[PDB]
């Protein structure tokens, strides 16, 4: 999920500018549903999840909000210590202590369309529901939720957002959401605002957050840290804020999901097109996008580590002459603009190959056999930030390379390149690969089947299941956004999808965007 | 505090813009336009936290409903949390609920046409809402973002280093692998 607001000096209309784009995949019915809400007092356009009673992508008169899901540290796991004598009791501050224990039934449609019913049994500590347990020795695992029993005032809370009518009250609503999010704001008098909202537990120092903590009773929360305390930021000098999925401040820490908040994190792409302009626009923040949506997130560092070394050995392979200009052409992107079946840079694909064999050259050899558990770690999909401080020769805890980091680096270069020319051309041309290609499926990020999805193929893009570009003008809100597959997901018996079914598809597809309606009057002419 | 009516616009989209007098009934429509626009998918983000997925889809979604139970509420514990609102949420949900059952009873009446074709493929009925289930289809989805075990999978692929290296150089990976700080990360927040 990515954000962007901008601020009065760093936007060139002058009024402060937001962009949503939260990536909770593309499914038909749509994930996302838009509305338009309008009372005494109260006119808020925009689109939130499906069920949710308030808008989280959009405006109202008085500010335009978004939102981006992330991995905040919510969620600790405690290792309980069972009784050896009772395996219901788990040992909590002297004292053996017994489990709670629920029953429950499920009834399912077994292989026959005839109803079957099944009988579990889960038990619960003082932290929480047990998930796991190991009988090499004694132990048990359960989840604690820093926001467990608090859901439905999160529920409010965002419905306070809605109606907020200044900043002070925005973040009052924010001060109540007690789960993990990102608040982003801009307001019709140029400012802009960014909170990491969500109730984060005090958590015993002397334990590792990295891994289980122990439920004997001595390293348990003790309060929740003050919303003062969580990273925000009121108009920040640099005139923006941007987001996609990263760290919200250096201060901010992150525990089991570190390896997310890397030196090689995806946002860059979104900083390096705020910091190459001036005052920007909604287009530039579109055209951002569009880099975000196609970018080879691999050469934004590591195509310097790469043109580098060979510029270095350039009078030692001839073919290194070639590769320094295609890779000094090439615009880290891989895109189909031409609009025929193939990406436009065939060196992209070299690119892509080298770095997966630069990556097993790194850890090939201790991490081999454990790929299946420590792959997306190395080769993660945000960045590969381990990958790149071993390659730019910065310090790491354990001695990863025995050899110069040029020779592999080299060794990359040439393998791929001999692979490429013998087995498809010595141009890179002949190396361009076919489109990948996406559908709106049938099952959500929740797992579940909420429809009938969508075969339309179109372009695999990094983009979020929606955008909103919104302009603050004195007036009220403005500007585009778009929201596919499409409004309604009816299908009537017969089949026939609802006209409003995927009518948004196409635009998704070709970058083309629907006006954002506000006032009465433009909504009277769409209809 | 009893009487009602919105006006809704449709656009050349389909979104619904909608007009009231007071935000009860602006509320009420919100959840009826909504529900003729996804009632499937809204009854099946509803069963997907509420553990009833298996029902209508088969064993292929118990583990999933055994999940969503096992770690979710029950319907008391939901209306116990639902009554600790404030007044008006509380009541704009319920209204929002009223607003979804609206629907959800046109359809029963003129199922043919009001009714979408997956409850007739897997022949069951939509259900009708409460304010509990308005939490239940919120928490389907937004626990998924903060919901997760990452901790018992640090200690795996710290364990299994371990058995490979010892507890010296398996500490080390470790710390590279899931590290503590990395400082030159970069940040949202930067100047003030
Ligand atoms: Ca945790
Ligand atoms: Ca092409």
């Amino acid at each position: 999920s990515n954000a962007a607001i901008v601020g009065s000096e760093k936007s060139a209309t002058g009024n402060a500018l937001l962009f949503s784009g939260p990536q909770v995949g593309f499914v038909a019915p749509g994930f996302l549903y838009e509305v338009g809400l309008h009372a005494p007092g109260f006119d808020m356009e925009g689109s939130g999840f499906i069920g949710y009673p308030f808008i989280m992508f959009g405006a109202n008169n008085h500010f335009a909000l978004s939102a981006t899901a992330g991995y905040g540290n919510v969620t600790d796991i405690f290792e309980e210590k069972l009784n050896a004598k009772n395996s219901s009791q788990y040992l909590y501050k002297g004292k053996w202590r017994d489990m709670e224990k629920r029953k429950e039934s499920f009834t399912v449609k077994g292989d026959n369309g005839e109803k079957k019913t099944v009988e579990k049994i889960y038990y619960r500590t003082v932290h929480g529901p047990v998930i796991s347990r190991d009988e090499t020795n004694k132990v048990a695992y359960s989840k604690s939720w820093s926001f467990r029993g608090t859901e439905a005032q999160s529920m409010s809370a965002y419905m306070k957002a809605n109606w907020a009518k200044n900043l002070k009250e925005f973040e009052n609503a924010a001060s109540e959401y007690t789960m993990s999010l990102n608040w982003y704001y801009a307001d019709k008098k140029g400012d802009i605002a960014y909170y990491h909202v969500g109730r984060y537990p005090v958590r015993n120092s002397k334990i590792d957050e990295r891994i289980p903590t122990p439920g004997t009773g001595e390293y348990e929360w003790k309060g929740f840290i003050p919303f003062k305390e969580n990273p925000h930021v009121i108009n920040p000098k640099n005139g923006y804020v941007v987001n996609w999925n990263n760290k919200p401040s250096k201060e901010w820490v992150n525990g089991e999901y570190s390896f997310y908040w890397g030196e090689d994190n995806r946002v860059q792409q979104y900083i390096n097109g705020m910091e190459a302009r001036g005052k920007v626009t909604l287009e530039d923040i579109n055209e951002i996008n569009y880099t975000a949506s196609f970018a080879q997130l691999r050469a934004n560092l590591f195509k310097q580590l790469l043109i580098d070394v060979l510029d270095k050995n350039k009078s030692t392979n001839g073919n290194y002459i070639y590769l320094i200009e295609k890779l000094e052409e090439w615009n880290n992107l891989k895109e189909d603009e031409n609009k025929d079946g193939y990406y436009d840079a065939g060196i992209a694909a070299f690119f892509d190959e080298w770095w997966n064999n630069l990556h097993d050259k790194l850890f090939m050899d201790e991490l081999g056999d454990f790929y299946g558990i420590t792959k997306e770690i190395t080769d993660h999909r945000y960045g590969a930030s381990l990958a790149y401080k071993i390659l730019n020769k910065e310090s790491t805890n354990y001695k990863w390379v025995n050899v110069d980091q040029e020779k592999i680096i080299m060794e990359s270069t040439n393998e791929v390149l001999a692979k490429l020319q013998s087995e498809k051309g010595l141009k890179a041309e002949k190396w361009r690969m076919p489109i990948k290609t996406m559908t709106f499926g049938e099952k959500s990020l929740i797992g579940i089947p909420h429809g009938y999805g969508s075969m339309t193929p179109i372009i695999e893009m990094n983009r979020g299941s929606e955008n909103h570009y919104i302009e603050m003008t004195p007036t009220g809100p403005s500007g585009f956004n778009i929201t596919p597959p499409g409004q309604i997901g009816f299908v009537k018996k017969d089949g026939t999808i609802s006209d409003h079914y995927d009518d948004q598809l196409v635009m998704f597809a070709e970058w083309k965007f629907k006006p954002y309606l506000f006032n009465k009057k433009d909504i009277n002419k769409a209809a | 505090d009893k009487n009602e009516g919105v006006k809704v616009v449709r656009d050349n989209f389909g979104v619904p813009h909608l007009y009231a007098k007071n935000k009860k009934d602006l509320y009420e429509a919100y959840g009826y336009v909504m529900a003729k626009d996804r009632l499937f998918q809204l009854e099946m983000f509803r069963r997907g936290n509420e553990g009833t997925v298996s029902e209508i889809f088969g064993e292929d979604y118990l583990s999933k409903d055994e999940q969503s139970r096992r770690d979710g509420y029950s319907n008391k514990e939901i209306k116990k949390m639902i009554d600790g609102l404030d007044r008006q949420p509380k009541e704009l949900i319920a209204k929002f609920a009223e607003g979804i059952s609206r629907y959800v009873n046109e359809a029963l009446k003129d199922p043919d046409d009001k009714l979408s074709k997956e409850f007739h493929e897997y022949q069951f009925l939509p259900q009708k809402w409460t304010s509990t289930d308005v939490v239940r289809v919120y928490m389907v989805s937004m626990t998924y973002f903060m919901d997760n075990h990452q901790e018992l999978k640090n200690a795996e692929i710290l364990a299994k280093l371990e058995h490979e290296y010892g507890t010296e150089v398996s500490r080390k990976m470790f710390d590279d692998l899931v590290w503590k700080n990395d400082p030159s990360a970069p940040t949202s927040i930067v100047s003030e």
